[PDB]
Order: structure tokens, then sequence, then C-alpha cells
């Protein structure tokens, strides 16, 4: 019956600042102190800071800087974080939860359903295509790989077609990577036959709407 | 140490049984600290599963039990049923810090079909690439299952962790798994070692493609 | 030294900090304590939050309220 509601998510530019409040219920709030921890995508659970409800005394975690600050409002039973200067290594889910006292020592035994923080980039960037020239080192008996690496676009998505539609089987596009720039980045793989490497021209073309970009990358034997 | 070292990822049979250890140092679990679990299903917030040590809230079956000693921690998980997979991280307080720790996590893994493991092709930069003063190694991990991999870069034969970006395993439409991980260098690095590999881990097997500038 | 008398009557286990175990036994002798009174009071000495009061804690909060002392 304990429960911690969250505000929704929220999208921020690298320097502006975000503000996730944690509405309290089914309690004293005023008893029990609460603790927010922020969890980054592909990483561990990271403890922000405390703060008491009732004093309302805080205490930061130092790997902010003395940029994260929280504070209470015991009228409504919410406490709120402030994280100013935000950059994408600041990309993750914030949550808060409770701490309970028991015989021999404190846990954290109710959490609140989580706030995503985007810091993405506020402009759009074009993507750099890059020709992955054909390997057999992985392949089957008869077939090498090629591809293009799409490096550095922002925002998703790209479609990534091999000889204008016309190769279609063998073509595997790998999902992307969001950097810890906030850029994303992709690879288009395609296994074709040895045998027609210096005969058959491959060429990969991205498209990237957002950007209004598109890149025919003709892929070459080394 | 000040931080709480767990495995990536474990996996098992429906009822079977799993262990996940979670190693401390002397300024968390051997300064008389308890350790606490928190399981984090897919898409939810995290859980008290187990506080103190071994202590469970009103809704924890026995089947998840845990052990602590002044330097390690393990949580024991037994009959495994599909809804038990998702995360397990570890807590306690480290002294040191001042401040609480949370383990890297565990990806639990409750086996629904016969394990895949990855393959790897490991792209070099490209020569335009490296004329644009750039360089981007491409590490590719195709169907495999569970999706956990383990990925680690090295220079010759010292790791690198400096310009790693992996992605988190996707599930593909054979219910298998694909990552990819992306080591960038400058050209000067790419070219002052002899070789540089990329060393996939997969339930306890390992792939190692290695490329060299010639 | 008087303040250390009261801390160390009431650390039962002897490891230098007070438990919300060994709080609530010392809160029942003064009297009657809720449990939601006992785990507030616990979460204001409580200043690193790290679930126990050392001697350091107990000691900072006595001589800032003089008034509950
Ligand atoms: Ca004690
Ligand atoms: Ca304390």
């Amino acid at each position: 019956q304990v429960q911690l509601v969250q505000s929704g998510a929220e999208v921020r530019n690298p320097g502006a600042s975000v503000k996730v409040s944690c509405k309290a219920s089914g309690y004293t709030f005023t008893s029990y102190a609460i603790h927010w921890v922020r969890q980054a995508p592909g990483h561990r659970l990271e403890w922000v800071g405390r703060i008491n409800t009732d004093n309302g005394n805080t205490k930061y975690s130092q790997k902010f800087h003395g940029r994260v600050a929280l504070s209470r409002d015991t009228s409504a039973s919410t406490t709120y974080m402030d994280l100013s200067s935000l950059n994408s290594e600041d990309t993750a889910v914030y949550y808060c939860a409770r701490a309970f006292y028991y015989s021999s020592g404190v846990m954290f035994d109710s959490w609140g359903q989580g706030a995503l923080v985007t810091v993405s980039s506020a402009s759009t960037k074009g993507p750099s295509v890059f020709p992955l020239a054909p390997s057999s080192k992985s392949t089957s008996g008869g077939t090498a790989a090629l591809g293009c690496l799409v490096k550095d676009y922002f925002p998703e998505p790209v479609t990534v077609s091999w000889n204008s539609g016309a190769l279609t089987s063998g073509v595997h596009t790998f999902p992307a990577v969001l950097q810890s720039s906030g850029l994303y980045s992709l690879s288009s793989v395609v296994t074709v036959p040895s045998s027609s490497l210096g005969t058959q021209t491959y060429i990969c073309n991205v498209n990237h709407k957002p950007s209004n970009t598109k890149v025919d990358k003709k892929v070459e034997p080394k | 140490q000040s931080a709480l070292t767990q495995p990536p990822s474990v996996s098992g049979a429906p009822g079977q049984r799993v262990s996940i250890s979670c190693t401390g140092g002397s300024s968390n679990f051997g300064a008389g600290y308890d350790v606490h679990w928190y399981q984090q299903l897919p898409a939810t917030a995290p859980k008290l599963l187990i506080y103190g040590n071994n202590n469970r809230p009103s809704g924890v079956p026995d089947r998840f039990s845990g052990s602590k000693s002044g330097t390690s921690a393990s949580l024991a998980i037994t009959g495994l049923q599909a809804e038990d997979e998702g995360d397990y991280f570890c807590q306690s307080f480290d002294t040191s810090l001042s401040g609480w720790i949370f383990g890297g996590g565990t990806k639990l893994t409750v086996l629904g079909q016969p394990k895949a493991a990855p393959s790897v092709t490991l792209f070099p930069p490209s020569s335009e690439e490296l004329q644009a003063n750039k360089a981007t190694l491409v590490c590719l991990i195709s169907d495999f299952y569970p999706g956990a991999v383990t990925v680690a870069w090295k220079a010759d034969s010292s790791p690198v962790k400096a310009g790693v970006e992996t992605t988190t395993p996707s599930k593909q439409s054979n219910n298998k798994y694909a990552a990819s991980s992306y080591l960038s260098l400058t050209p000067e690095q790419w070219k002052s070692h002899r070789s540089y590999s990329c060393q996939v881990t997969h339930e306890g097997s390992t792939v190692e493609k290695t490329v060299a500038p010639t | 030294d008087d303040m250390e008398r009261i801390f160390k009557r009431f650390d039962t286990n002897g490891d230098g900090k007070i438990s919300l175990s060994e709080l609530t036994d010392a809160l029942r002798t003064l009297g009657s304590t809720s449990a939601d009174e006992v785990q507030r009071m616990m979460a204001e000495i409580d200043t690193d939050g790290d679930g126990f009061i050392d001697f350091n804690e107990f000691i900072s909060f006595c001589n800032a309220n003089p008034g509950l002392m």
C-alpha cells in the first residue's frame, strides 16, 4: 500500500536542466527518508542522493559535483530532484525509493516506477557512411561478408538498402547503438559469393530523412 | 574494494537452481553492513527481494534465499520459473565513499530454447575512414541465445575500455539475439599496435577475432 | 562522557553503532513509542543514512538540540 508515483518522461538539450517529482502515499511521509537512484542504459544502478522528508536535510553523491539538488513538499508528500547542466551521460531512468529501517539496518523497500530523462541533440545530424571491405574470414565456404558503417547520425531512423533494393537476401542490418555522445550508429552486412567480387558491384544506399541526406557508397575489395 | 562485483548473466532450465554471487570489500561487507537484493523484471521498476542478507518481504517465496560472509554474498534461486527472468542487483553501504553502492546486476535467463553460440565478424577501419582522421572497429554478434554477451576489446594483448560502445542484445525474428560493439580509435593508435581483438563471452565460451593493420 | 554512557548502555552488541532494534529497546524504558515515531527519529539522527546511529552522529545531534537533552 506504500506507493511512489513519479512524473512522466522528459527530453532536454546538453546544458539545460530537468525536474522530476515523486509523490508518496500510503504512509507517514515525514517519518521516512527518500532516496534517488538513476539507471543509465546498459549501466548499473547509481545512487544519487538522500533527503530527510521532515527536516529536510539532504545528502548528495559526490559523483555529481554539486549538479543535483533534492527538495521536498510535505503538504503534497512529494520530493523533487533537480539536475542542472545536463549532458548525454545523464541520460537515464531516475527512480525514487523509500528508506525503511529494519532491526539491523535500512533498506529501499518501495520504489517508484521511474522517470526517463533523455539529453539528446537539439539539431539533426546527418550520417557518415564508410565501406566495410569484403572479408571471408568468418563466412561460409563460398561467401564473403561486406557492408557499410553508418556512423554518427541523429535521430533515428535510417534505411539501408543494397543495389537500389535489388539485393535482398543475406542482408543483416544491425540495430543502432546510442553512443555516449548522443549520436546513433549502425552497420548493415551482406553475404555474397566470393566469385562475384571482381565482377559484381555492391552499393549500399543510406537514407536519412530527418537530415535529407542520401549516400550511395560503393563497397570494393581491398 | 569499494564496489560490488556480480556475474553479468546466469541461466538455467525451468525447475533447476542457479546462484548469483556478489563480492564486496572491507568498507562495505567487512564494515558490518548487510546486503540487500533487488529484482528488476523487464519493463518495471526494481523490487525489494531480499533485505538483511536473508529476510524476505511479504510476497517473496522461500525459493529465493541469500547468504553473506564478511566479504561475499550469494543469492540462490531454486525451482526456476519463467516469471523470474530479469535483472538482480545486490546493494550495500560503503563507509569510505559514505554512500550506497549497487552491484553491476546479473541478467537471469530461464531457458525456453536450446543455447546458441554467437557468430562474430570483426571489421577493421576502412581505408576511407583513416583518410578522414578517424578509426572505428566493428564487432558484429549475431544469432545467440540467451541474449547476454560480454565484449572485451584488446590492443595487442592488453585491454581497452576507452572508446567502446556496446549495444544491448536485441531479439530478432527467430527469437535469437544480435548485438554489436564499436571501438573508436585515432589512426595513430590503430597503427601503433600490432593487432586488435574483439572477445565475445557467452555461456562460459569465448570467441576472439583479431585484425591487424596490414 | 555522559553522552558516552547512554550510548554504550544501549549499544548492546558492542559494535559502536545503534540500530533500530537497540533504539527501540532504549525507547521502551522512557515510555511507549509507536513504530512510526521511532522510524522518524532514526532517520533524523542517521545523517549518512546508512541504517545505524554511530557515536559521532549521536553527539552531533545532542549538542545541536539542547532542548531535547
Ligand atoms: Ca549496535
Ligand atoms: Ca549512520
